[PDB]
DNA sequence: CACGTTGATTTTT
DNA sequence: ACAACAATCAACGTGA
């Protein structure tokens, strides 16, 4: 089971470490999938004229740029600990970078065959995967005591 | 120009085709961000980039088949209604409902673009398309845009909760080019002026017509032949070779390169070619068709004759 | 003789060299009496039997079956099979209907048994095939549907009576026609598909001729 | 296992545990077997390399992001006032995940041998029998409950 | 090139075949979304992946049996009409109705592709063909596309309520390959140019030809022989094994692999082989056949003499 | 191999059986949708699934008697015409009409496969053949395909009325395998090369050859014998039991399983076995026979000798 | 024992 | 549309 059971965690569980919209707000599908949306866009929008690690580091550059528009209630790595900005921002940036190691070297590189067309006809479907996975984890974490 | 070509066509629509094809070879350039979708994503396919050079695998957008025939077709029906040859009111004898039991079996739309009902019968289209492919790769020919849907209050909240009406949509960029060949089987001169009229006079394509999808169809050639020429894809692949894999070049340059590729390819097809209208002769033909469609009496005459020809076809060979 | 002179004959040439082929078919399986009546209709280029032919060829099937348990069971089954779908479907023979229109539910039952993988259960076939019968019936015109056309009773009870009438017919096809008679084997059903269909058309016309008399 | 046959009654009862409409409303065939229609679409559409649980999370979300697009009259879990609304969902998405495992394991895997060509040829029958089983159970239930 | 092969053909159609088979080995490459169907789904079957090394089972698409003889046949009939050898008008002395009693029983289609209805008898096809299989697996070779039919108002709900006509269809992807061996039994040289004409000149296959289903026939060899060579499935399986299952390869390299598999398989067949036109000899053959079909004065003579030969066969050995 | 095998055969054809059977053990694998019919459906029969273990009943397809001898017979006749040893023109002294008066009564077909029409007697087939059975059940081994026939206008109507030309036919799936033993009595060595030639050189079998029914004959053994070995059904029931009914195995494993069950069964037959050509000796012999059928001089000589042998049998013991 | 020879019937709505 | 088969299976007379 492991090789894609761990992906059915990591596809949301590796972004839950830096991004969590509270599901009780009943927020949009777009608002929950925001990390993955901007990873799959980085992965569809360029040819292999630069490395998989260059795709990881530039894509990390997108999410750390985009999430400065979201309100700080979305970012558990800022909410849930009390430490200096330039160090929590480094913890944020490297948590974003490891999430894109899943997105580039396992989700794109293995599961989407490593070919952008086979991702593109699936992007709504692997989005609906993350949509269910985020709720499957978070609503258990909130409500399992009932 | 057109005065000479009247001799190439049938004098009335034949029972069965007799190899009098006319092929329209055109580049369809995007304006205003089109959407070509079926299952909620832009249609794309993995493809070979070129023919001889440029052997690498490449994802390219596809304008899937009906999405280029039916905008043309409906713009034709609109002109038939405007000239008063057909009607939309259910009390009229010359009504033509688009797709249903109430559809006509004798107007130019029905006999050229085809129809099926069941009871009355059916008629195979005389205009032949195929799905058309982006000359460029998909990665460099698309962008996805967010849309939101607030209240008139200028907000996403009405009771202090959010309404959550936000999503994104995948759009084709402007100046993305789809090479296409449209083909017509055993038409009359008037049937030719009708379908060519549609190609030139139709501007909006794909989803969200009301907001997007304007396209600049540059006709590159017209070729009269005993049979079928190359696919849309073979023209796209031959053109990516001649474009050297470096598609970031002007629209006029891309049009003249397509005329040179079309003529290089036509010489490799096992079909006779009665005429090949390209270059200055096509700009002369296009201008003589633009004169027809701007002149009210002449357009009414030509397209009126077509109605008679299609009524004759219907009463002699068609669904009676 | 009156069955051999209907089929395996020509109008000036009785072909009595084929009477051994006509008898062996009648004895092997009694529904061949209706397969031969259909061949005679084909030669005579006539699209339907006369009212006389519908009781003649049936009294012949009842005569040649008279001593045999499996033939009397198959001839009783082919009547029961049609008498069951005639509870929920009735094309009126006066309108000159096709052999296909008469056999709409039986053709959609047999195609279901033959098209599904051999692994699937009888109690799955009964549900998938009754779905296809419901789907087909709802595409015909309302006058052909005895339970739904009768406005006298509440709509959910017309739906409930239709669903259980479709279920009992489909249960007879899958249990008794396929499971018991055809040994639960699709090869043995495929050989019989043609003579089951011919026997059901003659059964439908007989049940209709009997109804239009006894309704007085 | 013996689940290689006789599935449809278990398949429909598993979604009747979370989605319903009464035949007194006289609804369209497409609306009754909506849960199964999203399941068969997910199975047939995504790449053939992907494993059972990855099909399940995707298929579960692919119908959850569609059943909430219509009236709560059709959702016999979220309407139960006996439970707090955030815990109604904890029952609901675990009901979806068990319906979705029986279609990926019993239906696709066992009954169609895991071959997409076999499932695609028989899709309309696998639909029509679940539509009929749904009507059969719904118009039975109203008899015994009175 | 063709000047040397005229020696190998029969001088007129023989009564019984005398073992002079011409085989056309070709790859039918998908260009745009064909629909190969019977019973409402893409026809698909399980096969061994390849002959000796890759021995796992693999579901592959099937271009079922007629689906590659009818487009060829009908492109041939349309040329006979275009040259005026046959006619569609029910009053003419040279009428040939397709699929009917009024078949000519003496034109080239009738003699080469056969006929069956009526008192004048039947004739077996001299073109031999078999169902053809995708080189790749079905799961990697198809996609299903949904389609709808709005009212011309641009809505789905003209009655105030929906049409509910939304459905989907399964389509074979572009660049999917079907290996094929067409065969021709005891023809004349003009019969060879007619059948090779059809295979090279026909372009549309499967359902929805007026909208979809263009293909690219790459002839990879012509093999003159004393008998039947390999089945389409055996060419498919040998070629899959030769590529090791890594089928994501350029179109030309797939044609060069097919040519080098076919020559190694022919060396294992118990047939004397009079000629084996491959590579540069096939490039130089096909350009010479193109320059028949591109020239009116040559084509009308050749297909004209075929009329005579076939009319003669009809009046000496055939239907009279 | 051929240099030793030569000793086992008789030096000329006898009038009476002198023992000396040669048994050709084959698997006939379907390659392209065979139709094996009489009375309008695929021929099938109920059988025990296998000899000892799996003793339940099962319906299996029947490749009925002549469906596996007329292909062989006719393929040998077109070779005799190709080599010029027989002719199809009336008024030639070496005419051989198939199944009529005007059968030669001297050619290898007439002697090896027999004749019975008209004056000059009747001759028993020296090739003994039997009906073959599918190794698997009917249910796993067939499919029904709809076929239709529109007007050439591309629709099922010519005057608004329907054609309704729609029907099903059943075809055997690819990779369906038919185990069989062909047997040859009292041959000369050249007669063995002719019959074995037919078995390796034929490739179409069923109905609709022109479109369908290619098969791959893998010869799995050749057994020289004092009398009849097992039936086709018995080899089938042994092979199903040895696989346990697990029939989804590749053709190489299936041909190797047939080889070991045939040798197990042969050691239980009351038959002196002079030679038992299997495996590495058989794939030697099959190549030494391919070397005959690919060589114009060797084949003409051998089959010409046969003609003399069969013409001398005819003048000495046969039709005079 | 082994050579040689060559005509006839009347019809199945 | 269209075929249901196709052939062959003595009866003497005359001389040695």
């Amino acid at each position: 089971m492991t090789e894609k059971l761990k992906l059915t965690k990591r596809l949301v569980e590796e972004y839950r470490r830096f991004y969590q919209v509270e599901l009780s707000k009943k927020p949009s599908t777009h608002a929950i999938l925001l990390p993955l949306s901007k990873a799959l866009e980085q992965i569809l929008s360029v040819p292999d004229d630069w490395d998989e690690e260059e795709l990881i580091l530039q894509g990390s550059g997108q999410l750390q740029a985009a999430l400065d528009r979201q309100e700080v209630y979305t970012r558990p790595i800022i909410k849930d600990k009390s430490v200096a900005y330039e160090t929590r921002q480094l913890q944020e940036l490297e948590a974003i970078q490891i999430f894109m190691t899943t997105c580039v070297r396992d989700l794109f590189g293995e599961m989407c065959k490593g070919d952008r067309a086979i991702l593109q006809e699936q992007r709504n479907r692997i989005k609906s995967g993350a949509e269910f996975a985020y709720r499957l984890l978070a609503l258990e974490a909130q409500q399992n005591q009932n | 120009m057109l005065d000479s070509l009247k001799s190439q066509f049938q004098p009335s629509f034949p029972r069965l085709a007799s190899g009098h094809y006319v092929h329209f070879l055109m580049l369809r350039h995007s304006q205003s961000f089109p959407v070509f979708q079926t299952d909620g994503v832009l249609n794309t396919t993995r493809t070979q980039a070129g023919l001889l050079e440029k052997t690498d695998q490449l994802s390219r957008l596809v304008m899937f088949k009906r999405k280029q025939t039916t905008p043309e077709r409906l713009a034709g029906r609109e002109l038939l209604r405007n000239l008063g040859l057909t009607s939309a009111d259910k009390s009229a004898k010359n009504l033509c409902e688009y797709n249903g039991e109430g559809s006509c079996k004798q107007c130019p739309d029905c006999i050229l673009y085809g129809f099926a009902i069941g009871d009355s019968g059916s008629e195979r289209s005389k205009v032949y398309s195929d799905s058309a492919f982006s000359l460029g790769a998909y990665e460099q020919s698309h962008r996805s845009f967010t849309f939101n849907a607030p209240f008139e209050g200028g907000t996403m909240s009405e009771a202090g909760v959010m309404r959550s009406a936000i999503n994104e949509l995948d759009h084709i960029l402007p100046e993305v080019t789809f090479p296409t060949v449209e083909s017509l089987r055993d038409a009359t001169y008037e049937g030719f002026i009708y379908v060519l009229g549609n190609l030139l006079r139709t501007k909006r394509y794909g989803a969200q017509e009301s907001r997007t999808g304007t396209m600049k169809n540059h006709l590159v050639g017209i070729v009269f032949a005993d049979g079928e020429i190359f696919s849309n894809l073979h023209l796209t692949q031959a053109l990516y070779d001649q474009m050297g894999g470096e598609l970031n070049k002007p629209i006029s340059e891309l049009c003249e390169t397509a005329a040179t590729v079309a003529q290089d390819l036509l010489n490799k097809e096992p079909v006779r070619k009665s005429e090949l209208i390209f270059g200055a002769h096509l700009d002369t033909l296009l201008q003589e068709v633009n004169d027809i469609y701007q002149n009210d009496a002449e357009l009414t005459k030509l397209l009126g004759s077509l109605y008679q020809q299609t009524q004759d076809y219907a009463t002699e060979f068609g669904a009676l | 003789y009156t069955l051999h002179l209907a089929a395996r004959s020509s109008p000036p040439k009785a072909r009595w060299q084929d009477l051994p082929k006509t008898v062996q078919e009648v004895m092997t399986d009694v529904l061949n009496v209706f397969a031969l009546a259909e061949q005679g209709l084909r030669r005579e280029k006539r699209d339907r039997p006369y009212e006389s032919e519908v009781t003649e060829y049936w009294q012949f099937a009842e005569l040649f079956s008279q001593g045999n348990i499996v033939m009397t069971e198959k001839l009783k089954l082919t009547k029961r099979l049609v008498e069951e779908y005639r509870r929920f479907y009735q094309v009126e023979l006066s309108k000159k209907p096709s052999t296909h229109a008469i056999l709409l539910p039986l053709s959609k039952a047999l195609e279901q048994i033959l098209s599904v993988p051999d692994d699937w259960d009888e109690e799955e076939l009964i549900l998938q095939g009754s779905g296809q019968l419901q789907a087909a019936l709802d595409r015909q015109e309302v006058y052909t549907r005895p339970i739904i056309k009768d406005k006298s009773v509440a709509y959910e009870t017309r739906q409930l009576q239709e669903l259980e009438a479709i279920q009992i017919f489909m249960t007879t096809c899958v249990r008794d026609l396929f499971g018991e008679m055809c040994k639960g084997d699709r090869a043995i059903l495929q050989e019989q598909r043609n003579r089951i269909k011919s026997g059901a058309e003659f059964a439908y016309r007989l049940l209709a001729l009997e109804a239009q008399q006894n309704q007085n």
